[PDB]
């Protein structure tokens, strides 16, 4: 909460596309960590509400390496695990393993 | 601006005749659509000379401000080949 | 005082005489007032004419708080007497994406469960696949997924669990709360069984070539006379094309294909093979980089 | 009650009968002739005479 996105982290610093690999900023990574914070602790109601903003951000803006995709698939891997649908969880784990 | 609604005074009974066929349809054309009557297009001005029939044309140009065109009878009669029909 | 016609007669001559669409919030009140008196009078055709005039005027005009009050009732009340469910889902979906100040983030979500159920009573539609990808439909109320799970069962319908649900669980079926409000058990179930039978008959025409009459009675759970009743009705409506063979006690669901139609798809197959050959042709050079490495 | 319009409905007896057969022939061909007479409520020879007329 003390950082969030584009408050304390963004002044003179460029955009490295969050924390997926090596160096990075805290803009899109904290939004992803909060999505997995309530997912592994609280219920799945508040987890998907902030997950859609992360999914629409990845589809709108991405980068060349797959470092961001694997970090995004790790969020959905834990989301479908607690559910009763194993068909969507099966396809989700395939993208995370690749 | 030279002649205004004050200089055309005395015609007040006949001044409201033009306001209904000019000022009324241009300001609020939807009134004729509610009743269903068609907006009048042409308006005829006749009578004895010197009663201010020409002043009615100058009084509207200095008030409404819309673009007007003076079309005298003898200005369009220039003839070469079918010229008067083209000028109209 | 309990006077209906006396209040409607004085306002009947006014509805055309009201305004030239000058006032904004006032015009909404008078036009929607006669619609309330016409419904209580027992004639919904009088309010139908007023509904077409007010809808085109407010199409480009945004709706304020004092407007949408009456758009949640008078619009869906006319379709109730008409018993037409294709128009029911149209007005309920139109109020979704609007400003939605009166639409709650809690109470309004179970309303969508009725909207999905209303598509079942209607002859399918183009709005069924649009509600599948909705985010609010996959969360919160579990009945949202229950009615959505039935959407994926349209093509796969075996009618095994359909008479089970119709005899056991009827949360949105015979009891309505946030949409219709409920009328009677026979009103909602009249067109309910007609559509469920139509769900299987559409699949058979697109899948099964022919089925015996004894097998149709096991699925649809009808008699010999009741089986051909719903089948013959869909033929006259230009939906299902099937030839019932009485001596063989079967029904031919395969549509007849002429000589030109069989050769038509053959031309597409030849052009399709050339597309696969074209694809394979460019994959040899592309994958050659890994071979020559 | 009107004898002038009565001649029209007498001609519609054969017209509406042929129109009622359209609802019977809805499942194309391969229907039973005896099953047709039970729906329309006419004799077998009466139905076979009207089917051959169309």
């Amino acid at each position: 909460d003390d950082l969030k996105a584009q408050f304390q982290e963004l002044d003179s610093k460029k955009q490295r596309n969050n924390g997926s690999k090596d160096h990075g900023d805290g803009i899109l990574l904290i939004d992803s960590e909060i999505a997995r914070t309530y997912l592994l602790k609280n219920d799945l109601v508040k987890a998907r509400d902030l997950l859609d903003d992360l999914e629409k951000t990845l589809d709108k803006k991405d980068s060349i390496p797959l470092r961001i995709t694997n970090s995004f698939y790790s969020t959905n891997s834990q989301y479908f695990k607690f559910k009763n649908d194993f068909n969507s969880f099966y396809y989700t784990s395939l993208l995370y393993l690749s | 601006g030279e002649i205004t609604f004050d200089g055309i005074g005395g015609l007040t009974e006949q001044i409201r005749e033009l306001r209904e066929v000019i000022e009324l349809p241009l300001k609020n054309p939807e009134i004729f659509q509610r009743v269903g009557i068609k907006p009048p297009k042409g308006v005829l001005l006749y009578g004895p000379p010197g009663t201010g029939k020409t002043l009615l044309a100058k009084a509207v140009a200095a008030t409404i401000g819309a673009n007007f065109i003076f079309s005298p009878a003898s200005g369009i009669v220039d003839k070469y080949i079918g010229e008067s029909a083209r000028i109209i | 005082e309990g006077k209906i016609d006396e209040a409607a007669d004085i306002l009947c001559e006014l509805q055309v005489e009201t305004y030239g669409s000058m006032e904004m919030s006032e015009k909404i009140q008078f036009i929607l007032e006669q619609m309330e008196l016409s419904i209580l009078k027992g004639d919904y055709s009088q309010a139908t004419v007023l509904s077409r005039k007010i809808l085109k005027k407010t199409f480009k005009n945004p709706k304020y708080e004092s407007l949408k009050l009456e758009y949640y009732n008078l619009l869906v009340k006319i379709s109730l007497h008409k018993r037409e469910y294709l128009e029911v889902a149209q007005y309920l979906q139109e109020i979704y994406q609007t400003d939605a100040i009166k639409s709650d983030e809690a109470k309004w979500k179970p309303v969508l469960s009725h909207i999905v159920y209303f598509l079942v009573l209607s002859p399918y539609g183009n709005l069924q696949n649009d509600l599948i990808h909705k985010i609010q439909n996959d969360n919160n109320l579990k009945k949202l997924e229950s009615q959505e799970s039935l959407v994926k069962l349209f093509t796969t319908n075996e009618l095994m669990r359909w008479p089970i649900v119709q005899k056991t669980y009827e949360p949105v079926l015979n009891e309505d709360d946030l949409a219709f409000g409920g009328e009677a058990n026979k009103h909602h179930w009249e067109d309910l069984q007609k559509r469920v039978i139509e769900h299987n008959l559409r699949v058979i025409s697109e899948y099964y070539s022919r089925i015996t009459l004894l097998r149709l009675n096991e699925l649809l759970d009808l008699t010999e006379s009741q089986t051909e009743t719903y089948i013959s009705d869909l033929v006259n409506q230009g939906i299902i094309y099937a030839k019932v063979n009485r001596p063989a006690k079967i029904v031919n669901f395969e549509k007849p294909k002429n000589s030109s139609q069989l050769l038509n798809e053959w031309s597409h197959n030849v052009d399709e093979l050339l597309e696969h050959i074209e694809t394979i042709g460019h994959l040899i050079t592309k994958e050659e980089i890994m071979h020559g490495l | 009650g009107d004898e002038l319009t009565r001649s029209h409905f007498n001609a519609l007896y054969d017209t509406l009968l042929e129109s009622n057969l359209c609802k019977i022939i809805e499942p194309f061909e391969c229907v039973e002739i005896s099953h047709i007479s039970k729906i329309i409520g006419l004799d077998t020879q009466q139905v076979e005479g009207k089917l051959s007329q169309m």
